[PDB]
């Protein structure tokens, strides 16, 4: 399997890395339907998010994006730095696919 | 209970997470290389300031004493804070660590190393010109179960935290003698003195994330999930 | 999909944002039958609820439901400050359909 | 609907608010066969539980018993006061029905 | 029901109740198949473990396995005194039935 | 059962202990399809993963890959010590079968 975000990210097509190292400026986050989503800034003017569960998402990635509005969350509160961001940029905002942070 | 006096207000104090030593803009900042050294912090003197430099905060072991330093040093002042500082293995006495050769013997300093977080503040006092408020304003996110049963940093801790220079006597008799860092009594010394400081702080910092995370942490259903 | 809350806000109707800027003054919760919901409050007296699931419900606003009663419970107890809530008006207390958090 | 933890308490019988303004001084926790459930004490003298789930419980409550579970032991680690308790008096312990905090 | 951990330990075959007042020493978690299981140790040499599902657990005790595991790993992080401990003592190393924590 | 992380390590066929000591350098997480996963490292140059569940899982080890994710993300957050790893040598990163910290 891939040690690294980087090279994980590039076994997809429409991904891109964002290099962030700095913490999550805002977190939004949505119930109202068709909507379910998280959304996250950063001060540089970074906008991205967490899909709402669709069709173009297998069934083992459902716990996983579940998995990960519970880390940005946990991440936003704790100030903790965001190292970078693996995300597909066919999606305005661009969709997280991956993340990594640095101590 | 450890008292301060300090013209940095509470609020600012909550902004960058604690009582910070000189040059420390956030409590968890390993952005900034800090310079830890007890012996040079103990010596040192600051405008404005009781003693905060060299990566250690000062502290007094009475409101009096704390207040008698913050009028002399805060003299011109319409209002300055004491803060109320519970007592914790980052602190350090210092004329029990350097003994004889305490610079500011009479004094009777306890210093924490790193600084002093935000959650091991009890709670503070106003000083208005000069005159204290006699009010003590409780923090609320002092961690009360946490810091209930803990103690300063016993000296043996501290010994090899000393941070006297290499070719100081100090290094070259008992006890330091015992306790001295790789090179004391060349440059590895002082590298081995800031490697150790700095070692500690990260410790003990992470006994601090460990209580203010942990209350960000929120339980899974994985039979829900799964 | 929406960048901010107040554009995912609007794409519904009977919502309204209240700009908070503030944390939380009271918390409720109850596990009482038929009212399963949470209730938070605020020093200027604005009450929300997180209504108890229903048939104005769809199937994936379940998961985002119980998620937004997490959030709120952290964001009390930990008296983190909320900036600004997307609510349904045509509830009483207004329904909470989305939270954003800044800083 | 309700806006208060009083005024949801009314809805059900065999019911009392009790006005705690303190913080749970013992937490107990048990899984054992049957006894799946949580006591909470105070200072006071007052013991509560949350009960082990039954007939008496309906589907949407499963959930919700789960989450004032997971409430009373965050509350106790982070000594967080605990206003008041709606809770049924034709249980010993009394039974919670709902909680409030504030501050 | 139960009014404390010591009435509720002395309802069942092969219990024993351990006074503890300390924190755990040290927690370590398994994922390996037919050992999906925590172990937690104390300073006096005492050593517990939460068992691994089976056919001696009825159904309401599935979820209360993951509780159980979920109090251990944050009484761990957290560093929170245990008071009390409910064992079933025909096991090695006895299984935890219930805990207690009082400050 | 065990009684430590090494017991419990040594009744698995490809496993090894690695001694730690030290906290998780960087941490990783994705919900890529096919690749939802948790890789950590330490300063000193060992990579590690928590596979994505497959069919080398028997179904109790699926809600134990879910703790352990759990575990390794507040465990990175709070920069605990991991004591030990029991990991399988047979996967590139080396993957994850057990964990244990102390003090
Ligand atoms: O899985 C989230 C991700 O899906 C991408 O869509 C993939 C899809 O997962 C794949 O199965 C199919 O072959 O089509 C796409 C190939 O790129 C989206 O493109 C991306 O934006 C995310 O939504
Ligand atoms: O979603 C909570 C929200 O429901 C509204 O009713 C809508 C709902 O948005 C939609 O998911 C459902 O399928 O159709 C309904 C059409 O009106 C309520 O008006 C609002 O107050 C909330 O309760
Ligand atoms: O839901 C917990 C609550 O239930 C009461 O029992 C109710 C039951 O919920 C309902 O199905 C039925 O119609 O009426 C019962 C009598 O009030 C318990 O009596 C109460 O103590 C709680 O356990
Ligand atoms: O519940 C965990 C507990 O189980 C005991 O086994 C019992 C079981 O609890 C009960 O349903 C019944 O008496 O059958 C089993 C027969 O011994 C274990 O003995 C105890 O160690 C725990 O494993
Ligand atoms: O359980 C994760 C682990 O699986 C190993 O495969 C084992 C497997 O557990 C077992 O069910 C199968 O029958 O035999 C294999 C060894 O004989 C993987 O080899 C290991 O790397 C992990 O993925």
């Amino acid at each position: 399997a891939p040690q690294t975000i980087t090279e994980l990210c590039s076994e997809y097509r429409n991904t891109q890395i964002y290099t962030i190292n700095d913490k999550i400026l805002s977190y939004t986050e949505s119930m109202a339907g068709k909507r379910e989503m998280v959304i996250i800034t950063f001060k540089s003017g970074e906008t991205f998010q967490v899909e709402v569960p669709g069709s173009q998402h297998i069934d083992s990635q459902k716990k996983a994006i579940e998995r990960m509005k519970d880390t940005l969350r946990i991440t936003y509160l704790t100030e903790t730095k965001i190292d970078k961001l693996c995300v597909w940029n066919n999606k305005t905002p661009n969709s997280i696919a991956a993340i990594s942070m640095k101590n | 209970r450890l008292y301060r006096a300090d013209s940095r207000p509470p609020d600012e104090i909550k902004r960058s997470g604690g009582l910070m030593p000189r040059g420390h803009n956030e409590y968890f900042d390993r952005g900034t290389q800090m310079n830890i050294c007890l012996y040079d912090h103990a010596r040192g003197t600051q405008t404005g300031f009781v003693r905060y430099d060299d990566g250690y905060v000062s502290t007094s072991l009475s409101l009096r004493s704390a207040h008698l330093a913050g009028q002399s040093i805060l003299s011109g002042y319409s209002t300055y804070y004491i803060y109320v500082i519970a007592t914790a293995p980052n602190m350090f006495n210092v004329n029990d660590v350097l003994g004889v050769y305490s610079p500011h013997p009479y004094e009777q300093e306890v210093s924490a190393l790193g600084g002093i977080p935000y959650s091991q503040i009890y709670g503070w006092y106003r000083v208005n010109f000069g005159v204290i408020d006699e009010r003590l304003h409780r923090n609320r996110e002092y961690r009360d179960r946490y810091y209930r049963n803990l103690n300063i940093a016993p000296a043996e801790d501290g010994y090899r935290l000393a941070c006297f220079p290499p070719d100081h006597q100090a290094w070259r008799e008992e006890p330091w003698i015992h306790h001295a860092p790789q090179g004391c009594g060349g440059d590895t010394c002082n590298e081995e003195t800031q490697n150790l400081s700095t070692i500690y702080l990260r410790e003990y910092q992470s006994k601090v994330k460990r209580q203010i995370f942990s209350d960000y942490q929120s339980e899974v259903d994985i039979y829900n999930r799964i």
